[PDB]
Parts: structure tokens; C-alpha cells; sequence
């Protein structure tokens, strides 16, 4: 039932030091309760106690310390910890990074109070995601499958069309109920505009929620953003048993804002200085996604990351990478060349396709053709990187037919218009249309069954 | 009131009796008065960091809290005036003083008083009426050029009980009262506003008018829109002075701001010596830019604290002539000089390091000051819109572009001018690399070519491809010789150096390019892409024929075009009105369609 | 003799360029990878040392406040 | 396969910028072989 | 009864360990292998097939239990494996049967609390020495001991202990090393006599797919077992993507009495098929700055049967039905086949060579071409589908038809 | 014999006392009990990560990658017990085994060592790969005592100049080696191809053994000059030519 006691109101805060606020004298301080702080000028505040000793509680301040004053700021304990006022009135809506409403609606009428944090979904209630999601992409649909609650990121470069390719993917993603929870960590307003706009333009917003955290607003709501987005999400597609996708954008502003608190904490540094919980971290984020027992909902992600100085190694890309099934990965060495969306299949990889291709969901070849795509791509980047050294006239004619595949699939295979939805048997077709170039026997990855069905159609 | 140092360890002062003291406050430390933040509180006591030079502070030397974190003094007294970067006034503390010197703990006020201005309240404001943040109470004629709209402070509001009559006023003379929650607010003209905070905005436009320049391959290939953000590689060989002094003498702005985040020592006199000298035509008369820049200018040896805080005071200024809706253009000379000088304040806080040294926070501090940049629909009632466009400059060692502060700066700005020393070298200025650079501000900018320039769509397309295209031939001309080329190759690499000769540079040390105009621009590259379209034309038209058309044969019986094509240039609008250019380069289109129709 | 020269020639520019470009596309690439690699792990060696240090300061710090309570 | 591996330490930095110092000239010397080469090879192709 | 997990459960010996630890995949049983009671490394980047070497252990190994810790790994793979277990199956006296009525999972998925991750690992390994003193010859794997290693980071950080090397806790050698000592071969406590074993296979995760990582640094001080898997194969798909120049086992030694009683052919042929190996990638950094003409005809036999034994052999797609599993008799007939054709194929170049009526690789390819193909083709076949005695006859028929053909070249 | 057992799941700290009792034993048997003791340490990486251990939890500054500063004090406490001493005819030899963690020639386990120990005889990841048993690399070992423990009345009087020539032909092999790897064989001179036929032969010869042969100090330079008179005499540069003409000849 309703916590029926009064808030304690302390000003006893006994110092003050980076983003942290130590209160003292506290009445059984709850660990990872919220704060609210009211300032000198009476400026409201939140914060979230991080750690707590006898009479002491270190309040972290989402807003910031700055203002914050040892003598006249308030800070009323609310006895529980963060949650979020969630209903089904959160589709067709936008909050700032805390969960304020900044769509000028009201506030929130809660349905239910979410623990933010959610809990571990049972792993024996945790359905297997074997359902394929068309995404209308033949880059993703033939040789990067999604399931139907599968979590899949996006990693690019810097300056890359990531934004337009997610977009996109709300725009056509269908099965071979739905919503969209959209988050935002440190997005330029330049690009929330973008998204929004793309929503209410395609007329999606009856179905969609949008939390914004845009590059001005304070870095700490970043590592709240994404947990809204997913408890919003939760209610979505448990309570409600939606299916939701969730857009998670520029995971890598949320990292930055993890890298911000181990700074100001002084907690452990792993690799470039993230903290060392960082993969618990992103954990708490990543795994709530996929199907659960009785309910016909889902949870998919598609986190989206800006990959530091390109490096596939660091640790943004690299713990995401550990933790979400399978990546998508887009390039400068496509974009540069105007390939849209600029989507480089061989260092991608999607861990439920094996699950969700094959007889009922997709073609009995998809299996088979996707790796022989990997095998004449990569063998075409091979023979590429030899012809840059000996040039052509060392190639065989096979050589220089893993050229013309590269050229043909790079042209074929991935280009593909912002509004071009292709099937996943007309991006087979198209598969085949490429695999063909070669002979038969050149097909090493391909039954002699599925050639035989398939090769010369 | 005030405290007591109770310790000190280089520019980490300790001081008691601070129970009433606020975080990130500032405040006055021993009986010099040396300027510091609070970095921590802890209970009846501070940690203050002192920004200047601690030597000397003793134990029970007073320590009086501001009531305000750090602050930039807003109000009449900007325009012209050179700022150090926690605005303190260079130019005063020089006159003041008569000492070469900035002396420690300087007191001098930031908008001189005893200056009187002539105020004219707003008309239409009486005793009783309503008024909101931002809104205009009068006007300040401090210049011909630069008329300051005073305002009502961002957080104010209430019932005017006071105006003041128009007339002589110094800033802190009493020009507006107001009453609201029963409490009445008396306001100066000077406004104070903390400096690391925005300033808020009625909303964040998207931006969608180009910031002319006056330079061709910028204002044509790589346009940076009004409320853009943007970056430069400043370094020695490129050229960095060009694509300042050409917005200073022409730019589509009303205000410039510039930040010089701990310059070289002599570099930082060189732009405080070249600015006063600087000028612009304005409604016929030539005027010093000084009627419309403000300086905040620091040489590597200012306070730590006066470099960091250089950019934000320098985006502060600029927000507050944007909310009087002027269209603020600002400059930083190197944006890795405020990241060493935020290296150094994380160093002295003894935060971890993330990349290269830096902070934890450098991408979100980076990203959030150019986030401050856009236009806007000012706060309170005249409806009026402005804007801040950012150029902060970046300074890659040894050109290594994955540099944290310049890979975050490159992350965020949404063009890139890369100045090139190679092309410097060449004399090629404005020294602009057409391979490197970029800009994102075309899917908006498309708005403005299609009302008003209908034809540059194609011309800028075309004009990209052809140097592209350029780029590529020139391995297999030297691969297999220019002679071994194809027809259309040749031609094509002929417009492409007609392009990066007589398009992409441009003389700025001379009248006729001094500044380029858009209608000249446009009207020069609707001239070169014509005679590609028709050139190429005729050889493609003329493919497997007997009489085939070649570069060699145009160059031949109609060589004239292509010395008129790099004539064009020369033309100069304080000679001849764009109706007159437009003209003769409407005459070179007759020109050029009648030698190609003589020979196909 | 042209002809022998030429075809000699051909051969001797093959066999050069093959060298120039494994030094510009191998040798070169492994070593700037190299160092790039380098360069980051000893400023890893460097935030392990600095937060060591920090850490030593502070069990300093610590034991100076427990000095100043036992002084009581 | 992507890096020669010798160990992180300011010994292997110094030893990798030698060796950076040492290709750069090989290819600068070799690439002057082959401009030379080039030239006479044209010029006996004219001949 | 309950057991302190801290505590090793005693035994009356710990046994050498002798008989292989046959597994799903073909270069792990031929080429690097594990033995009943051995410890295991598999260090990898993400999406390498760890887990699915992990899962095919679990899947298709003669183990008699399996426990399977999913110390903080991603959610669907405990999904994953409870969706397939109860599905699949072995046989037993001519019953088919449930492999998980022969399989334990310990959940810990990446999201539960970091703490759990030391504890399930605990707790796995005292199931696995359980089951180990009832005489089963038990297989344990650890789906991230770095994530084990992590989590130990974790609370040394809130203790605030001084570290050794990326945040890690001074003890971690030792925290590793009490872990993979408790697997071996054992004569166990008590009356009746039993030979159980706890086989142990660690899933290393560097992080940033760096060896030098302290974790595997300490891993593989630890284990006697190593199959590095390298991103660069698991890019191509090349599946399974352990890298052969740098895995290694130590068993050998341990093992060869077994094959040499077993399958007395097979010692000369794994001993072949690495130098095989190690030669392309000494031919390989010559190759990629001079171009594949400057080798001898030798050398692009050897160059193209480790294409075979790459592309063919250590390659092996663990989902379709006819690579699901390899059996050590497959195992051994696709090698013993692709080392004849080298052998053949080295000898005609050698005897003739000598001569004006020389052979070459590509007189070879030319002759022999459909012979290669059939090479290739040997993967395809299903033991499902396909008797011992019809896979044996096929494979010793490809033996004849390369001996007819090369003699048919001489 | 005696042999003291920690083993890998061993309490760590024992390891601390363990080389330290081991030696103690030395000590008696050799100085009290005129034994010609060897003392086999078999990885002093787990000792020194026992004083990683305990120094980490006695919050000590640390030294580069966190062992204690005090390591290399530390370290001489272990390996200077040894050696021979007046009046005594009993003696202590000392053979530490070390892991290189990373194979790092000089992380501070192997670095430290290297000052203290009379060099150190170095086991090669690139030989074992190669099957080359003992994996010995030759080249960055070195025993400080190799010059006196040599010569006429202790081994045949050429031995010092066969193992100063060998080691100079096989570093240059190396490096001729890496020339081949890095521009080609065809860019390798007529003596650079000796020098690479000399690296061949010699890990085929020389290094290898196999788990039980037993060579004399007699038969290894026997094999030293089957292999040195590989190269023309000329190039016998380390030899004098008195030795060359009692021993290059056969
Ligand atoms: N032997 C294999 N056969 C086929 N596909 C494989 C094999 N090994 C790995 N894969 C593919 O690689 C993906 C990543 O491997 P997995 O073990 O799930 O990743 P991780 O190494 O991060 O645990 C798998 O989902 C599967 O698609």
C-alpha cells in the first residue's frame, strides 16, 4: 500500500563535492532513494542517494551542485526509491531526460509506479526471440535478421546517417499491438528535431514516446534516459503486451556520462577510464529486451552508438558488443562513396538470425545464401587489399570475379533509397542475382540441395 | 558577509566561517582581493581554488563571498571593449592603472560607470503595466551601427511602479522598477548572468539562412547556415586570418564575438592591434569593426580559470546581443587552447583522466557550449528572432584530426572549413581543402537556393562531382600521361582547373575579391557549368563521328570564352551594381552558346 | 637493345613497386597500427598509476583525520 | 596480422617510430627507383 | 547433504588425465584437444563463437554431465539452451533421450546482480565435483570467467583494495587458479571405487578482443587448453574461428597413447595438417608483398590444401544437420583424405620435377579438378543420414580415385 | 631429493615462506652438510604474485604494474642464496623458472630477475610453435659466468671462440631472416642465403634435442664446428686463426 509517513526534511548538508551532496544527522538513510533538493533561490532539485553511513547520505544532484549551499538548501527524502509514473497515455508524447513532460501536455497520470531499474527477467520465463522482424533494409533482412525482441545496435562512425538508418527502421520495421519508445542521451537539437519530426510527419506519434535528453541538459539524467525509456517499455510490453521497439540513441553519450560519475566518484577505472562496472552497467540497460512466458509482448532494441575515433576495440562498442545479440555496423568506407545506408556486412552480425530464418519465417535458402554473401564480400576485400600491392595483372579471373561481386554487391546488396522497402524473397532474389555471377562449384558455403533449387533461378 | 583563509597550497585556499557559501560561487580572497571558485563546501568551510596567484594570502585574511558564481556583467560598454575571459576590462585596467601590467586582484568594474549613455525608454511602458523576462524597456544608442536593446533580466517579471524619462544615464543608475510578490526588483542597466549558464530562449529555431561571408568556395561548396556551428584547423600554414578578417569586413552578422582561449603572447597582440584598424561600409560611410566586436582575448600565461571560462563568456556575450535580436557571429582563435586550459583545472581538481590526458567531461562540455549556438525566438514580447553562429578553430597535433577535443569538436560542428597549408603554400587563398571540408547545412540552406537562387541546386552538385571527378583522373594522368585520357576526362579536368584557378580562389588582398557576393558567385559558376554542360556536350554528341570534338578544338576557335571565363573574377560591385554583373556574365552565356552552336 | 631494355624495365618497376606499395600498405600500416596501440596502452599504464596514487593520497588523508580524532 | 606486438613501453614506442623513420625513407628511396625507372622505361618506349 | 563451495570436495588421488574429451567440432578433437579432467581456455572477442563452442560441448561431448554456468552472460543464452536440451537428444541402450536430463544450468545472466557472478561460479563448479565423485565424468563451462573477474573488480572498487592491472584485485591469479585446480581426473572419497573427472572450459572474454588482457594472461598461466578464437574468422564467418597459430594444448603427450591405440593413423596426420598450416602462413607474409607467382609448385600444393583444411576441415557449421556434429571417425577420414592428396600431390611435383614432362599445381587442378570439389564436398556428409560403414567406404574411395589420377599424371 | 609442493590451489601466501624454507634446506645441506645442492624455483611469476597480493592488501605504494616496490630486495633475498663459500667444498646451484607474463622480456618479474640472476636462459614462444624442443632462443639468453667456467682444464680450449662465432651466425641468420620476411628473399645476398642455411640447420642441430639426449660439453662443439664450417673460413671473423687451423678443417 501508499507510504503513509511524513518526509524528513534535512539542510544538513555537511559539504559538497562535485556532483555529490553529504547530508548528516539522516534517519536511516535507504540506499538509492531519491532527493529533493530545493536551492537557496528555491530552484527544485533531485538527487539519488549513492552511498550511505550511520547519520550520512551522499546525495549524487541530477541537475547539478551548482548553487547548492550548506546552510539553506532542503533536501526532502522521499523514503523510496526512483520510479517512474507509467501508463499507456505515455504513446503520442514527449518528456525531457527525467520524465518531465516537454510536450506541453500535463504531467503524467500513472497507471502504475515502475522501479526504474525494473528487475532481472527470470531466464526459465524468458521465451527464446525465434519471430523475424522485416525491417524493410536488405543490408538487415537478408543478411542481419532481426527477431522480434531481439537487441541489436547500430555502431557508425561520427558524422554518419545512423540517425536516418534507425529512423528508417521505425519507419518500415514490420513481422515478416506495436509501438516505439524512443530515447536520447546528449542528442543536438539539430538531430531531436529530426527524429520528432520524422514521427509526427509519418503520423507514428499515436504509437510512439519519445524521451529527449538534448546536449544541454544536465549529463547526469543521460544514465536515467535510457532506464524511463525501458520501464516505459516494460509497461508497454508486459502490462500491455505491446509489441515495442525501443531506440536507444548515442549509447556512447550515455557511456560519457558513466565515464563523467567514476570521474567525480573516484570509483575504479576499466579500459579509457569507463568505470569497471561498465558492462553490469549497460547489462542493467541491454537485457531488458526480448518475449516473455504468457505474454504476447516484446521488448526489441536497437541501441545506436557513435563509435569513438572509429575503433571497433573500444570500450563503448566493445561492451555493447558483448552484451547485445548481434551488430549492425555502418561506415565511412561506404558513405564516403555515397553508399546509403552505409551498412558494411562483414564486421556485422546478427546472433538470433540462425533462429529466425528457414521454412514459415523466410525462404529455405536464406541460411545458406546470407554466408556465401560473407564468403564473396570478404574474399572480394582479400583480393582487393592484394590488388592494391601487385596489382591486377597478378589476380586470377576469380579474383577479379570477387571484384565485380564487391562492386555489384555494394551497388546492389546494400545501396537501397530512404523510402525503398525491399521484402527479405526480393533481397534473396537479389542475393541470388549476385551469387550467380560466380560458377556453381565456386559456391563453398552452399548445399549442393539449395544450388540446385535455387542457383540457376 | 565574509570568511577567513584558514589554509592555502598553491591556488587551493581553504577558508571558515563560509557556512552561508554556495558551490561554483566566486569570491574575493585575501586583502587583494584575488578572484576564486568554490570547489567544495564542507560543512562551516570552503575549498576555494583561486584563479590568480595565491603568493602572499595569509591565514585570517578576509574572504568575501559574491553573491553570484561566475558572471559576465551584460549591459551598454560591450561593443569595442577587450575582455580577459573571467571579463575583467583590458583596455580600463591598462588606462586606469598607466601599468603594462594586469595587476594582481584587479577590482575594476567590467562596464565602466561614470560613462553616461543616452537611454530612451520603451514608448508604449507606463506605471502599472505588465512586462516579462526579455522583455525591451528602452534602447541604448551607444553607436551608429549597434543600437542596445535594453532588457528585463531572463528570470524578472511584475508591474512596472518606475520608468525612467529619456536621457543621460551610467549603468548603474536606476532605470527600470517593478513590483511582483509584493517585492520590487530596482534595475540598472548592467544585467548580470551567470556565465555557464544558457540563456533561455522562447525556442530553439531550426536554422535556415546562409552566413555569407563573402568567399566563394565558402559561401558556394561548404555554406555554414546563421546559428551554424562550425570549426577551422588553426595552425601556422593555413591561412586562419583569411576567414576571420573576411567575416569581420563583410560577414551577414550584426555582432562578432571573438574568444582567444590563451593565445601565444604575440599572436594575441597581433589580432588586438589588427581589429581597431579593421573597417566595413555601412550605409555609405566606412566605420571601424570595433563599433560592432567585443574581444575576450587571453594569452597562454592568464589564469587557468581565465581560459577555461574564455569560451563560455565569449557564448554569454553572444547570447545576450542574440536575445536583443541581432545576428551574433563568434569566433574561438583554438578551441585546444581552452581544452589544455580544462586539462589543467581537472588536473588541479585531481579528477581521473579520460583520452590524451583530458577530462571525463570534455565531449559534454564541448557539446553543450556548441549546442548554445542556433537561432532562436528571443525571450519577452517584440517577437523578434536572433542568433549565435560558432567558429571554434581546432588545433590537431601534427594534423591528427582523432585528437580528443578535435575529434569531439569535428563530432559536433556541422561544417568544417579545412584551411590547408598545402594550398597555402601555393598562395591558393583562401587556401580552403574542397576534398576535406564538409557541410551539413545543405537539406536547410535548399529552402533559401530554391526561393531565391533556383539554379545553384544543380551548379553545386555539379561543381562537387567535376572536382571529384578531378581528383580521380589525375592517377591515371599519372598512371598513363594527360595525353592518354578520354575526351570527356580532358574536359573535365580542364573546367575542374578553371574551377580551383578562377572559382575556389579568391584575392581578398585586392578590391574585386575583397568580398564576393552571392549573385557574383552563383553567376560565376552558372558561367563555368554552362561551358562544362555545353563542352562535354559537344564531344559526347560528336562520339564516333569524323568531326569529333575535343578541349584542344574549343580551346582553338573559341579560347575566348575561357579567358573571359577567368576574367569574370576581376569584376567588382563598388564599380559596377550586381544588375550590371549579372549583365556581362548574361552576355558570356550568349557568348559561349554561340561559339558552341559555330562549332556543333 | 630497346626491346631488351624494355622488357627488362617492366620487370624492374613491377618488382620496385610491389616493394613501395607493401611499405606503404603493409610495413607502414602494422607499424602506425603499432604505435597507435602503443601510445594508448601506456596512457593506460598512466590512469592506472594516477589512480593508485589518488588512492594512496587519500588512505593518507584518512589516516591524518584518524590522527587528528585520536589527538582528542 | 594487424600490429607487430611488441610489448607496450616506452622502449617499444621509440623502437616503433625508428621503424616508422626507416619505411617512410624506403618507400621514399624505392619510389625514387621507380620514378627513375618510369622515366627511362617512356623514354625507351618513345625511342 | 550442503557443501561450503569455498571448500574443494576431497578425493582419494588426482588421477593423470588420459582419454580425450571428444567434442562437437573438428579442429578441437583433431587439432588442439581437450581431455576428461583438463582445463580449458577459450579467450575471445564478442560474437566469436564462444558460447557456441560452449553450447556444442554441452550439446554433443561424451561427458556424462554437463553443468553449464551462465556466469553473467546475455540473457537468451540461457533461452537458448533451455529451448534446444529439451529437444535434442542422445541414445542410450537403443532409447532416444533429452539431453538435458544430463545437463545443470546456473544461471547468471548479465543484468542479475554482479556479486552472483563469484557465486555461480561456485556454485557450478561444486555441482561439477558432485557429480565428479559419483564416478561421472563431468564438463563444466563458464560462459565469462572476465565477467567472474569483473565482478571480483567490482567489490575489491567498493572496498576500496589497491589494484594490479585495469582495476583488477592482486588476487585474482590466485582466485582463477583455485578455480581451474579443482577440475582433473579423480579416484574418488569412499568405498566402492569411481574414476570420475570435472573438465573445465572458461570462456575468456577479453575485453576489446585483446589477449594481453590480464584475465586471459592469468587464464592462460592457468589452463592447459587454449582455442584463441580471432574476430578476423568470426568477420569472414568462419566458423569455429580459433585461431591455430596461437591455441595450443597441452595434453599431447597424455593423449597419443590413446590414439595410438584408437586411431593408430591419426598422429602422423595431426602432426602434418599443423605444419601444413604453419607453412602457409610462413608462405603467406611472403605472398602479400611479391604476388602468389614467385612460389614453387610445392609451395601452391601446400598454399592450396590449407586452403582445403581451412575452408573444409577446420571450418564447421555447428546449425546445419551435416556439421551439427563430427564425429572422430569423420574427424579423422576428411583429414587423412586432404593429407593423401598432399602427399600425392608433393610427390608427383618431386619425382617430376627433375624433368622435361614436369608437373605442376595447375596441371594437377586441370586433371584433378573434380577430385578437389570432392574434397571439399566431404563435410556434407550426415551421420544422421549416412551409416559409419557408407561414410568410411566413400572416404577410402577418394583415397583410390586421387591414387588412380596421380598415377595416371607420373 | 626434497621437494616442497604448493600447488595452484595452495593458500598463496605460502608461497612467500616457500622458496625461502626450499633455500633454507639449501643452505644446511650445502654450507653445514657439504652437499652440491641445485635449487630448481619452478615460476617465481605465482611468488612474485603473492607479493603483489599481500603488498595490495597492506595498502603499500606500488612499484610499475602494482608489485610492491620492495621487489627487487625482495627477490635478492631469494636468488643471492647461492653460490660457493670459504673452507666449505659443498656449493649451491640455483635454476629459478620464470613466466614471462605476456611474453614480456621486461615486465618487472623477468626485468628484476635479469639484474639479479647471472643472465637468464630464455625459452622461446617462436621455436616451441616450430616444434624446435628445448624451445632455447639462443640469442637474449646469456649465462655471466660462461666466460671463466671455459677454456684449457675445464672443457676443450676452442669453446669459447665456437660459442662466440655460433652466436654471432645465428644473430645475423636472424636478422637476414627478417630481411626476407620484410622485402623478399630475392633481396638477400649469396652470404645473406649462408647466413639463412646456417639459421636452418642450426635449430635442426644445435637446439633441438629431444627429452633424453644427453650430449657432452665434447659433442656439442663437435656439432658447433659441423656447423660453423658451413661458412668459408674468412668469415669466421670471433675465431683466431690458430684455432680455425686446428679445428675448422674437419
Ligand atoms: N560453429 C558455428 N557455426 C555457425 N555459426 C556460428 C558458429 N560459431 C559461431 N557462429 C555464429 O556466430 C555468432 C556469435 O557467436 P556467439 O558464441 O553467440 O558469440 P559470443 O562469442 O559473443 O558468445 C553466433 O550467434 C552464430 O551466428
Amino acid at each position: 500500500n501508499y507510504l503513509s509517513q511524513p518526509r524528513l526534511t534535512y539542510k544538513t548538508v555537511s559539504g559538497v563535492n562535485g556532483p555529490l551532496v553529504i547530508l548528516d544527522h539522516v534517519k536511516f538513510p535507504r540506499y538509492a532513494e531519491i532527493v529533493h533538493l530545493t536551492l537557496p533561490d528555491g530552484t527544485k532539485r533531485s538527487g539519488q542517494v549513492l552511498e550511505v553511513s550511520g547519520s550520512k547520505a551522499v546525495v549524487q544532484v541530477f541537475e547539478g551542485t551548482s548553487g547548492i549551499d550548506a546552510k539553506k538548501t532542503s533536501c526532502e527524502f522521499t523514503g523510496d526509491i526512483l520510479r517512474t509514473p507509467v501508463s499507456e497515455d505515455m504513446l503520442g508524447r514527449v518528456f525531457n531526460g527525467s520524465g518531465k513532460p516537454i510536450d506541453r501536455g500535463p504531467v503524467v497520470l500513472a497507471e502504475d509506479f515502475l522501479d526504474i531499474m525494473g528487475q532481472p527477467i527470470n531466464p526459465q520465463c524468458r521465451i527464446y526471440p525465434e519471430e523475424m522482424i522485416q525491417t524493410g533494409i536488405s543490408a538487415i533482412d537478408g543478411m542481419n535478421s532481426i527477431a522480434r525482441g531481439q537487441k541489436i545496435p547500430i555502431f557508425s562512425a561520427a558524422g554518419l546517417p545512423h540517425n536516418e538508418i534507425a529512423a528508417q527502421i521505425c519507419r518500415q520495421a514490420g513481422l515478416v499491438n506495436f509501438a516505439i519508445v524512443f530515447a536520447a542521451m546528449g542528442v543536438n537539437m539539430e538531430t531531436a528535431r529530426f527524429f520528432k519530426s520524422d514521427f509526427e510527419e509519418n503520423g507514428s506519434m499515436d504509437n510512439v514516446c519519445l524521451f529527449l535528453n538534448l546536449a544541454n541538459d544536465p549529463t547526469i539524467e543521460r544514465i536515467i534516459t535510457p532506464r524511463l525509456a525501458l520501464t516505459t517499455a516494460e509497461f508497454l510490453a508486459y502490462q500491455c503486451e505491446k509489441h515495442v521497439l525501443v531506440i536507444l540513441t548515442d549509447m556512447s553519450s550515455y557511456a560519457e556520462a558513466l565515464r563523467e560519475v567514476s570521474a567525480a566518484r573516484e570509483e575504479v577505472p576499466g579500459r579509457r577510464g569507463f568505470p569497471g562496472y561498465m558492462y553490469t552497467d549497460l547489462a542493467t540497460i541491454y537485457e531488458r529486451a526480448g518475449r516473455v512466458e504468457g505474454r504476447n509482448g516484446s521488448i526489441t532494441q536497437i541501441p545506436i552508438l557513435t563509435m569513438p575515433n572509429d575503433d571497433i576495440t573500444h570500450p563503448i562498442p566493445d561492451l555493447t558488443g558483448y552484451i547485445t545479440e548481434g551488430q549492425i555496423y555502418v561506415d565511412r568506407q561506404l558513405h564516403n562513396r555515397q553508399i546509403y545506408p552505409p551498412i558494411n556486412v562483414l564486421p556485422s552480425l546478427s546472433r538470433l538470425m540462425k533462429s529466425a530464418i528457414g521454412e514459415g519465417m523466410t525462404r529455405k535458402d536464406h541460411a545458406d545464401v546470407s554466408n556465401q554473401l560473407y564468403a564473396c564480400y570478404a574474399i572480394g576485400k582479400d583480393v582487393q587489399a592484394m590488388k592494391a600491392v601487385v596489382g591486377e595483372e597478378a589476380l586470377t579471373s576469380d579474383d577479379l570475379l570477387y571484384l565485380e561481386f564487391l562492386q555489384k554487391f555494394e551497388k546492389n546488396f546494400i545501396t537501397q533509397g530512404p523510402y525503398e522497402n525491399r521484402t527479405v524473397y526480393e533481397t534473396l532474389d537479389i542475393g541470388w542475382q549476385l551469387l550467380r555471377i560466380f560458377p556453381k562449384e565456386m559456391l563453398k558455403r552452399i548445399p549442393q540441395s539449395t544450388l540446385s533449387e535455387f542457383y540457376p533461378r | 558577509t565574509f570568511g577567513y583563509v584558514h589554509g592555502v597550497s598553491g591556488p587551493v585556499v581553504t577558508a571558515c566561517d563560509m557556512a552561508g557559501a554556495a558551490m561554483y560561487e566566486l569570491v574575493r580572497v585575501g586583502h587583494s582581493e584575488l578572484v576564486g571558485e568554490i570547489i567544495r563546501l564542507e560543512g562551516d568551510m570552503a575549498t576555494i581554488q583561486v584563479y590568480e596567484e595565491t603568493s602572499g594570502v595569509s591565514v585570517g585574511d578576509p574572504v568575501l563571498r559574491t553573491g553570484k558564481p561566475l558572471s559576465v556583467e551584460l549591459g551598454p560598454g560591450i561593443m569595442g571593449a577587450i575582455f580577459d575571459g573571467i571579463q575583467r576590462p583590458l583596455s580600463d585596467i591598462s588606462s586606469q592603472t598607466q601599468s603594462i601590467y594586469i595587476p594582481r586582484g584587479v577590482n575594476v568594474s567590467a562596464l565602466s560607470r561614470d560613462i553616461k549613455w543616452e537611454f530612451i525608454p520603451s514608448k508604449n511602458l507606463r506605471v502599472g503595466s505588465h512586462i516579462t523576462g526579455g522583455d525591451i524597456y528602452g534602447i541604448v544608442n551607444e553607436n551608429s551601427l549597434i543600437k542596445h536593446k535594453i532588457m528585463l533580466p531572463p528570470r524578472s517579471r511584475g508591474s512596472v511602479t518606475y520608468i525612467a524619462p529619456p536621457g543621460n544615464y551610467d549603468a548603474s543608475d536606476v532605470v527600470l522598477e517593478l513590483e511582483f510578490e509584493g517585492v520590487k526588483e530596482k534595475l540598472s542597466m548592467v544585467q548580470v548572468w551567470p556565465v555557464r549558464q544558457v540563456r533561455p530562449v522562447t525556442e530553439k529555431l531550426p536554422a535556415n539562412h546562409p552566413l555569407l561571408t563573402g568567399q566563394r568556395v565558402l559561401d558556394a561548396l561548404f555554406p555554414c547556415v546563421q546559428g551554424g556551428t562550425t570549426a577551422i584547423p588553426g595552425a601556422f600554414g593555413c591561412g586562419k586570418t583569411v576567414i576571420s578578417q573576411s567575416l569581420s569586413k563583410y560577414s551577414n552578422s550584426d555582432v562578432i564575438i571573438y574568444v582567444g582561449c590563451g593565445e601565444r603572447g604575440n599572436e594575441m597582440s597581433e589580432v588586438l592591434r589588427d581589429f581597431p584598424e579593421l573597417t566595413m561600409e555601412v550605409d555609405g560611410k566606412v566605420e571601424s569593426i570595433m563599433k560592432r566586436t567585443a574581444l575576450v582575448a587571453n594569452t597562454s600565461n592568464m589564469p587557468v580559470a581565465a581560459r577555461e571560462a574564455s569560451i563560455y563568456t565569449g557564448i554569454t556575450l553572444s547570447e545576450y546581443f542574440r536575445d536583443m535580436g541581432y545576428h551574433v557571429s563568434m569566433m574561438a582563435d583554438s578551441t585546444s587552447r581552452w581544452a589544455e586550459a580544462l586539462r589543467e583545472i581537472s588536473g588541479r581538481l585531481a579528477e581521473m583522466p579520460a583520452d590524451s590526458g583530458y577530462p571525463a567531461y570534455l565531449g559534454a562540455r564541448l557539446a553543450s557550449f556548441y549546442e548554445r549556438a542556433g537561432r532562436v525566438k528571443c525571450l519577452g514580447n517584440p517577437e523578434r528572432e536572433g542568433s549565435v553562429s560558432i567558429v571554434g578553430a581546432v588545433s590537431p597535433p601534427g594534423g591528427d584530426f582523432s585528437d580528443p577535443v578535435t575529434s569531439a569538436t569535428l563530432g559536433i560542428v556541422q561544417v568544417f572549413w579545412g584551411l590547408d597549408k598545402k594550398l597555402a603554400q601555393r598562395k591558393h587563398f583562401p587556401s580552403v581543402n574542397w576534398l576535406i571540408s564538409y557541410s551539413k547545412y545543405m537539406r536547410a540552406l535548399d529552402e533559401y537556393y530554391d526561393k531565391h537562387f533556383t539554379e545553384f541546386v544543380p551548379l553545386r552538385t555539379k561543381a562537387k562531382e567535376i572536382l571529384q571527378e578531378e581528383e580521380d583522373l589525375a592517377e591515371i594522368v599519372q598512371l598513363v600521361g594527360k595525353a592518354s585520357l578520354a575526351e570527356t576526362d580532358k574536359i573535365t579536368l580542364e573546367v575542374a582547373k578553371l574551377i580551383k584557378d578562377d572559382f575556389l580562389q579568391q584575392n581578398g588582398y585586392t578590391p574585386y575579391d575583397r568580398f564576393c557576393p552571392f549573385y557574383k558567385t552563383v553567376g560565376m559558376l552558372s558561367n563555368m557549368i554552362s561551358f562544362y554542360d555545353m563542352a562535354r556536350r559537344a564531344v559526347e554528341t560528336t562520339a564516333q563521328s569524323d568531326n569529333k570534338i575535343t578541349w584542344s578544338i574549343i580551346r582553338e576557335h573559341m579560347g575566348e570564352i575561357l579567358y573571359k571565363l577567368s576574367s569574370m573574377k576581376f569584376k567588382d560591385p563598388v564599380k559596377d551594381g550586381e544588375a550590371k554583373i549579372k549583365a556581362d556574365y548574361a552576355q558570356l552565356l550568349e557568348d559561349m552558346q554561340n561559339a558552341f552552336r559555330s562549332l556543333e | 637493345s630497346l626491346q631488351t631494355s624494355f622488357v627488362t624495365l617492366d620487370e624492374a618497376i613491377k618488382i620496385t613497386n610491389r616493394r613501395v606499395n607493401a611499405i606503404e600498405h603493409v610495413i607502414i600500416p602494422r607499424i602506425e597500427r603499432t604505435l597507435a596501440y602503443i601510445i594508448t596502452e601506456l596512457d593506460e599504464r598512466e590512469r592506472e598509476e594516477f589512480y593508485r596514487l589518488k588512492k594512496i593520497q587519500e588512505k593518507k588523508k584518512i589516516i591524518k583525520e584518524k590522527s587528528e580524532k585520536d589527538l582528542e | 596480422k594487424d600490429r607487430i606486438e611488441i610489448f607496450p613501453s616506452r622502449m617499444a614506442q621509440t623502437i616503433m617510430k625508428a621503424r616508422l623513420k626507416g619505411a617512410q625513407t624506403g618507400r621514399n628511396l624505392l619510389k625514387k627507383k621507380s620514378d627513375a625507372l618510369t622515366l627511362r622505361f617512356r623514354q625507351i618506349l618513345k625511342k
